[PDB]
């Protein structure tokens, strides 16, 4: 009914939405605290335990959730080999062709191997200078933990 | 990190997004420095309404256009980090691949 | 400049040469040269051990 004025709310109506954005930030800095796992899987140990002190952004973690349902695998193949391959695919004495460009069928370090069969994904684009190899990963399916991520496998 | 909004070995584009940090902190500062803005812009409009007929004075405009421009350079402040929590592809080419996953 | 591929073979295109650097190294004491090659596709990338 224009008692106080329109502008008397504005700037009234800014600082209440200042200071619920202030509340926001510290329900957020709150929420930072009482630390969420921002990822379903399983987690290992935990490497800081009761009374540990922590800090903002620290250098070593403190428990390493992974979920492994599909995993990747890193495959290296050295640079020469694959410019001899490019080469000898480039010219006419062999061909690339049908749907088993990608399929994988890795092995195990003992010579067992795998059930399941998996897609091959990218190939990187640079070498390593300390090894001269590219890398090209791939995507595996393990429905009941077969393989363990970091183990030794033949692709 | 929430999303990789990418696929790797794929080229990418200038200005393509390719992550999604948290705008836990850097959305709530967006929300302030719009709700300074939507006041203070009112005022600055209000007073070049009222300055053409000199019913406020030629100086309590020109602070009033001062305190409306801090305030929209305090939002396009605000909204850089709010384009920085978007993470963009600063050239275009090929990508390799994700040595960060999301979660981390 | 026409640079050998890694393997050992020829590679088709030739180069422009610029930047003559003037710091010499410390211990090795060689001074390094800046070619440049054009590629349409992907035949030589970043990163391999060549011979110009």
């Amino acid at each position: 009914d224009q008692a106080v004025s329109k502008q008397q709310y504005a700037d009234a109506n800014a600082a209440y939405l200042q200071s619920k954005a202030a509340v926001e930030q510290a329900r957020i800095n709150l929420r930072y605290t009482k630390v969420l796992s921002p990822i379903s899987g399983r987690i290992g140990r935990s490497a800081v335990t009761e009374g540990a002190l922590v800090t903002n952004g620290q250098a070593n973690a403190m428990a390493t959730v992974q979920q492994l349902d599909p995993i990747y695998v890193d495959v290296t193949q050295p640079s020469t080999a694959l410019l001899r391959l490019r080469r000898e695919l480039a010219s006419g004495q062999l061909e690339r062709a049908g749907d088993n460009a990608a399929k994988v069928s890795l092995k195990l370090e003992d010579g067992s191997q795998y059930p399941l069969e998996g897609r091959l994904e990218f190939s990187e684009v640079s070498v390593d200078e300390g090894t001269g190899s590219v890398t090209i990963r791939a995507v595996f399916p393990n429905p009941n933990n077969e393989l363990l991520p970091g183990m030794f496998v033949h692709a | 990190i929430l999303k990789r909004l990418f696929k790797e070995g794929s080229d990418v584009k200038a200005g393509q997004q390719l992550y999604q940090i948290d705008p836990a902190t850097y959305e709530a500062d967006y929300q302030s420095a719009q709700a300074n803005l939507a006041s203070t812009q009112e005022q600055a409009q209000r007073y070049k309404l009222l300055v053409a007929d000199q019913a406020v004075s030629k100086q309590q405009y020109a602070d009033a256009n001062a305190a409306y421009l801090q305030s929209k350079a305090a939002v396009e402040q605000a909204r850089i980090n709010l384009r920085y929590t978007k993470v963009l592809s600063p050239i275009s080419g090929r990508i390799g691949r994700s040595a960060v996953t999301e979660g981390a």
